[PDB]
């Protein structure tokens, strides 16, 4: 997943691993650290959350009191606008046939936080889903890809994904195989990515739907999770969302839409590849981009 | 390029060049009595008088 | 690497993995024969045909006289020719059972196997008519300008497409050298798409007369089969060979050594006798479209067959129903020929008539019901 | 954009890409023909039957 | 039929490369396509040439001298 | 199961041996020469074909029906010019793809090789037979000429040469069970290319660099396939400029009088690509010298696996081949030209020294100068 921002964000920011680089970690001074705290830990950009069996005042109350230092000029009432990060359709291949198995992970770029479109593209995620050596589903699951993966021992585990950012974001999938099936493995999954764009029924969805569905609301699972859907949204999404709203805008969405966006964002683009393992099996960006359209 | 190389090669086949022209034939209705049938070797195929 | 040199060789490896070590059901008859027979009978008239070919001239004012040349001057050419002529028939009779042995014990249920069969057949059937014209006899002529003028019974792209055909506007020197460029080709492709009917067979392995799994018990092609199949084609060899050296012209029709005549049909004209059976149907409809299509459906049926398999037995073996049905439909054939033999007069054009709708009713009504009721009849 | 209108309404869909080929190719033939038959009858001005031809054309 | 996956064991080779969409049809045609389209040419040119010049001279001489000795020597008709 | 094109038994094969099949990511542009070869062969077929129904292969209208052919059949002319010339851009293509194989020396691929041989040798065959059909004057002097060359072998020597002619001297027997031969060859042409592909499918193909390639390959489509359709175009441009601006150039105009069997024509050359040959039967003054000569001078090919002593694979790295190399190559450039030339001085010399040069750089200087190169390598 590293490598895959690497490149697929390549020469950005975006495409920089979190705990950054090895020469960094051992030359980073008390000076630089203090700055980044400076620099960035402001009360504009910070948001204080809480879930349980508090009283909204009790709370703001707290912090009236200890996040006080109030600002004077207008530039610190503003929120530093990020430069984009482009998007860039490559691959880029770690091998070491030492390895057990390969990953894979295949993406293309994302709508970016506001845009309404993600909920469409989780539905979709929702059709072809996940799977996993340990489930119990087997061979009746409802996953094309994930009954495939099972009838011909394709894969230890897929998963479908849709990280999402303020103005851009990855959509994809990743897999983990023996060094002799990522082959057919990768195939059949493009497929289905194809089938989404061209054939995916009302039934496909209607399944889709009330799993997202009760996916989200295993969001809302105790008050750290709660509380972290406030954080995130509040930062994100500039409010917050309810499930009475999240679920509407769901039960928005039948093929006809899925169709559409999945095109709308699959068909026929030039992908972000990341492979890493004894994958030999797979080799090849053209092939690869070829399956981008047409089935 | 390919639709016309083709026709070209498929009009190799039709008819030729050398593949004459009209007609016109000589003949005496007295050579034929009355009742009878002949046989004239007509442009390509029989002529029935 | 591999021991021994018959299994890693990229040659050798092939005539042995399927010719010596191929494995085959313990039980196969002697109608699995049939398709070795065929085999050596292409790769025979092939032989007969280039040694042939090396002494014809197509070109109609020199057609006929070359083969008598080839008859009388050429060294054994008399000989040559004979079995040529002949191996056709033999041919025909071989792949005939070959589809009958096919029908009977189902392995119409190797589709692909079978499909190809059928291009096989209808290739067969296409090339000799090629052959036919060549010596451009009397019925070599009128056959080539009756056969090739059945496509004028399609609208539109119809009398045009004969054009091509003849090369003219009528049968004339260009149809001539055409066929033998069609005839010297056409075997090659059978001898190919023979290479793809066994090779789709060897995924399956062969069927056999009881109709149920053999694994539990196979044996090697050699020397078994390879025995089995020397000894079947002396046994078939040798009555193709009487003929062909004792009665020559038994089969022949011979009209066929009067010079080509543009200008006079013969009285008594029918085809060789592998055609009698789609003559008669052709001559049962009174229409031109009709006959055609009735003939073009008598042959093209064969493709459907396997579709129309209702049995949950693969074989008739044990459906003595089917069975009769089966050996009805046979007979059926039969008359049929007969019937081609005969001119368009009473009873015979009734007779042919019934004998069609008969035929066509037995395949594709009377086998798949009794193959129903049957099933009923075991409770299933 | 002629590139953006033409990737969208044309090259995109396989459907339509061929769609495009045909009606396409068409209308090349069609005048391609008439330029090189033009450039060639042009080269050779007055030696063509089609330029001799109305000395004996009695019309 | 498979040799993808059979080949060779390789360990520690990462690769990175662009979709052609991303990237030039033909890229620095002389900053790096031409020159480079030299140095080839330069370092073939002495190994190739040589033998071929070598023939040609010797086909020259060949057909000069063949038609040199169609002429006629007047050595022959002075006397 | 999973996809339809590595289980169907028959597309699987398209796809086993066009599609997926594992290449050098670096072969260049002298291993195309591979496929024009089959897209000639299968090219030339057509054209044939299409001939083969107008043509009629009898001495008294053989001449007669090609004319008949060109003249009256529709396009029949430009049908002929391509089958005509094909030959040519067959042979051409035919060298390279073996001057290709003698520098990078695939031919350590042995059976691969040799079918390759055999397959020179039926084409060669071929194009003879074909040549005599529009019986002209050389078809007959050829047809006479060549296979009089069976006639070289002692006892079953002039009785081998009449089942060819089916006579007691070249006439219409003659003619049509060439015919006969010509219609059939190509075939097996296609059949042995077969056999050819599919030994060179057992070890992919070589290399430019001659090493293992294993480290990293790429699927023939699209890298080659398209690498292909560019290397055909690019070819087929000058062959179609030739059978359409300059039809007669590569043809001899002898061949334009109708065979004579009382006349030999006085500048009797065979087409070009029998030269060298040619040359090298007319070097050695004995009937049966310049056979033998002619006989290894092409059946020495069987000999270049055995005669290998570099301990490296291609020549890219070894400058003292490579020089000897095309020492050989223009070598046998010469050797054409001398078989365009007459019998007399200083060409009856010049052939002879080019031929024991021809020779000699193969057996002698190439395992000669392979062996010091690796001293010089320290191994
Ligand atoms: C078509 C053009 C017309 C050509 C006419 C064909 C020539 C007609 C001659 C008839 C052939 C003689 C056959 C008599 C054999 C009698 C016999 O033994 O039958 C019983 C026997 C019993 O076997 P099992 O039930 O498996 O027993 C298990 C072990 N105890 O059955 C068999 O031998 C199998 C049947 C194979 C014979 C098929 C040959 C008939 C040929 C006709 C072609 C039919 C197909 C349609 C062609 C469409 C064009
Ligand atoms: C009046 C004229 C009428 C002409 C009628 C002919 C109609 C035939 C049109 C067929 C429709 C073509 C459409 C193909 C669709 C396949 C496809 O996907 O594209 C082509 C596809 C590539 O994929 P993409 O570019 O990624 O396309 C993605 C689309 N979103 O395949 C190709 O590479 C096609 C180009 C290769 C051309 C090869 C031919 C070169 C040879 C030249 C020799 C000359 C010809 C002689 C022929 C002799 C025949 C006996
Ligand atoms: C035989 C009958 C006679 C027919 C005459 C043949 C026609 C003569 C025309 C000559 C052909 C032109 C060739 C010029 C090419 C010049 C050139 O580029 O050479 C250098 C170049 C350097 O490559 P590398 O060392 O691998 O470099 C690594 C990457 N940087 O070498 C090559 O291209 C490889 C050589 C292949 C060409 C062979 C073609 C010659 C043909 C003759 C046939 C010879 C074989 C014997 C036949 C016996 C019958
Ligand atoms: C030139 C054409 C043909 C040749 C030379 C040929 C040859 C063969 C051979 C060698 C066999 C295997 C041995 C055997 O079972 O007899 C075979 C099997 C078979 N052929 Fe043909 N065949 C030909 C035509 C056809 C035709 C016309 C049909 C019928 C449409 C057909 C249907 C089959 C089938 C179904 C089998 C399966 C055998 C089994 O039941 O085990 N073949 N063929
Ligand atoms: C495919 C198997 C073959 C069949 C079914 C077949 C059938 C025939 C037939 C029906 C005839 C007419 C025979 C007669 O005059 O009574 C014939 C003639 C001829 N065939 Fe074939 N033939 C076959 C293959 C070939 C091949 C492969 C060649 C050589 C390319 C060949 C060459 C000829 C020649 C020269 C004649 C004309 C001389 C003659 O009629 O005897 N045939 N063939
Ligand atoms: C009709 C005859 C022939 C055809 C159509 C043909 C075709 C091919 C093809 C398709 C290839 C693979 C691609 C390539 O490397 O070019 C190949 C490879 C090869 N052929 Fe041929 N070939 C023919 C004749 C020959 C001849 C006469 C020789 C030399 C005696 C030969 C020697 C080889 C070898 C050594 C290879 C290996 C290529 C490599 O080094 O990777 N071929 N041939
Ligand atoms: C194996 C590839 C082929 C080669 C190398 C080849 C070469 C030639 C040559 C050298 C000629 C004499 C051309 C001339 O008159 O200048 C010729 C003639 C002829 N070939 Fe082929 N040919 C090939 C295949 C075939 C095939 C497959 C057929 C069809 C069975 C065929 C049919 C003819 C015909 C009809 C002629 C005589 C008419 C003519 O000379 O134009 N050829 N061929
Ligand atoms: C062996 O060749 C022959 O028997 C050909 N000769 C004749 O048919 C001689 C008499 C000509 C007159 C009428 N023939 C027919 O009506 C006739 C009708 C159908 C067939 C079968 C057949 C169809 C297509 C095809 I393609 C092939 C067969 C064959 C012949
Ligand atoms: C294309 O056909 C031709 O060029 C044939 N025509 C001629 O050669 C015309 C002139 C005839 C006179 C002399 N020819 C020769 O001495 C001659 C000698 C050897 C060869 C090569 C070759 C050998 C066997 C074989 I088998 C084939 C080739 C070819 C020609
Ligand atoms: C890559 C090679 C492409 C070759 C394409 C050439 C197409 C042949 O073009 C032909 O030209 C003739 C003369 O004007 C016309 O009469 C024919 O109708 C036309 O098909
Ligand atoms: C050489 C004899 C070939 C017999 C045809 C069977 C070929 C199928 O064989 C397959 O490849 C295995
Ligand atoms: C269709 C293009 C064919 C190119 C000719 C090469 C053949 O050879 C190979 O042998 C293998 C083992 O038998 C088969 O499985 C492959 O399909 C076959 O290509």
């Amino acid at each position: 997943f590293d490598y895959l921002h690497a490149t697929a964000f390549q020469g950005t920011a975006l495409a920089r691993t979190v705990e950054g680089t090895t020469e960094n970690i051992k030359h980073l001074t008390r000076a630089d650290l203090a700055s980044y705290i400076d620099t960035h830990f402001k009360a504009p950009r910070m948001v204080l959350a809480a879930a349980g069996g508090i009283s909204h005042k009790e709370l703001v109350d707290a912090a009236r009191q200890h996040f006080s230092g109030v600002s004077f000029t207008y530039k610190e009432d503003a929120v530093p606008i990020l430069p984009r990060c482009r998007f860039t359709g490559s691959e880029i291949r770690a091998r070491d046939d030492a390895l057990p198995v390969a990953h894979v992970a295949l993406a293309v770029e994302g709508p970016g936080w506001a845009d309404p479109d993600n909920v469409v593209l989780h539905v979709a995620n929702a059709i072809i889903g996940r799977y996993d050596r340990t489930f119990g589903g087997g061979k009746h699951l409802s996953s094309r890809l994930a009954a495939l993966a099972v009838e011909h021992k394709l894969c230890h585990s897929f998963q479908t994904f849709n990280t999402s950012y303020s103005d851009t974001g990855l959509f994809g999938f990743h897999f983990v195989a023996d060094p002799l099936s990522i082959d057919d493995m990768m195939f059949c999954a493009q497929g289905e990515w194809m089938r989404l764009c061209t054939s995916t029924t009302e039934s496909e969805v209607k399944r889709a739907k009330n799993h997202l569905r009760s996916a989200m609301v295993a969001q809302l699972d105790g008050t750290t999770p709660v509380c972290e859907t406030i954080g995130s949204h509040l930062l994100n999404y500039g409010r917050r969302i309810s499930l009475e709203e999240w679920d509407s805008r769901i039960s928005a969405v039948d093929a006809r839409m899925v169709r559409d966006v999945c095109s709308k964002y699959i068909y026929d683009k030039c992908p972000a590849l990341a492979a890493v393992g004894p994958i030999e099996q797979l080799l090849d960006y053209n092939r690869i981009r070829s399956g981008m359209y047409w089935i | 390029a390919a639709k016309n190389v083709v026709t070209q090669f498929i009009s190799s086949l039709s008819a030729s060049a050398d593949v004459l022209a009209l007609s016109k034939i000589e003949i005496k209705l007295s050579d034929i009595p009355e009742g009878k049938n002949v046989a004239f070797k007509w442009r390509g195929k029989p002529l029935f008088v | 690497m591999a021991p021994n040199i018959r299994k890693s060789h990229p040659l050798l490896k092939m005539i042995n993995n399927s010719l010596i070590d191929l494995p085959a059901p313990s039980n196969i008859s002697a109608w699995w024969n049939f398709g070795s027979l065929l085999a050596v009978c292409l790769m025979t008239q092939i032989l007969t045909g280039l040694l042939l070919a090396m002494h014809y001239t197509a070109d109609t004012s020199l057609a006929f006289s070359s083969v008598a040349h080839t008859c009388r001057n050429v060294q054994y050419g008399w000989l040559i020719r004979n079995l040529h002529a002949n191996g056709a028939s033999f041919f025909f009779i071989c792949i005939f059972l070959h589809i009958g042995r096919g029908l009977y014990y189902g392995s119409y249920l190797y589709k692909e196997t079978w499909n190809t069969g059928v291009i096989l057949l209808l290739t067969l059937m296409a090339t000799a008519f090629v052959g036919y014209v060549l010596p451009w006899g009397q019925m070599s002529f009128w056959g080539a300008t009756v056969i090739t003028n059945l496509f004028s019974a399609i609208p539109y792209i119809g009398h045009t497409l004969v054009e091509w055909a003849w090369g003219g506007f009528s049968v004339d020197n260009p149809t001539l050298t055409r066929f033998f460029a069609l005839h010297f080709l056409l075997p090659f492709a059978i001898a190919g798409i023979t290479i793809i009917h066994l090779t789709f067979l060897h995924e399956s392995g062969s069927n056999n007369p009881l109709g149920i799994s053999s694994d539990s018990d196979k044996i090697p092609f050699h020397p078994y089969y390879s025995f089995k199949d020397i000894l079947g084609l002396t046994l078939m060899l040798t009555p193709f060979l009487t003929l062909a050296l004792f009665s020559p012209n038994l089969l022949g029709d011979p009209e066929n050594f009067t010079p080509a005549n543009p200008l006079v049909t013969p009285p008594h004209i029918k085809p060789e006798w592998y055609f009698l059976f789609a003559y008669a149907i052709l001559r049962s409809i009174p229409n031109k479209l009709g006959g055609v299509l009735a003939l073009a459906a008598s042959v093209l049926i064969l493709f459907l067959i396997p579709f129309l398999h209702k049995s949950k037995q693969r074989t008739m073996t044990f459906r003595p129903l089917s069975q009769t049905l089966f050996w009805l439909l046979v007979a059926n054939l039969l008359i049929l020929t007969w019937i081609g033999s005969q001119p368009v007069e009473h009873p015979f054009i009734i007779i042919g008539q019934m004998a069609s709708l008969s035929y066509f009713t037995i395949l594709l009504i009377l086998f798949p019901t009794i193959g129903t009721l049957e099933n009923k009849m075991l409770n299933y | 954009a002629l590139l953006r209108q033409a990737y969208s309404a044309l090259f995109r869909r396989t459907s339509t890409f061929a769609l495009t080929v045909v009606l396409g190719a068409v209308l090349f033939e069609r005048a391609f023909d008439q330029g090189a038959d033009a450039i060639f009858e042009h080269l050779n001005e007055g030696k063509l039957w089609k330029h001799i031809k109305h000395k004996y054309e009695a019309s | 039929g498979i040799h993808f996956g059979n080949l060779a064991r390789v360990r520690h080779i990462i690769t990175y490369s662009l979709s052609p969409f991303e990237q030039r049809a033909i890229p620095n045609i002389f900053s790096d396509a031409l020159p480079n389209v030299w140095r080839r040419f330069s370092s073939q040119v002495f190994k190739v040439a040589p033998p071929f010049l070598g023939a040609y001279l010797l086909y020259s001489w060949g057909t000069q001298e063949f038609e040199r000795l169609k002429r006629k020597n007047p050595a022959d008709y002075e006397n």
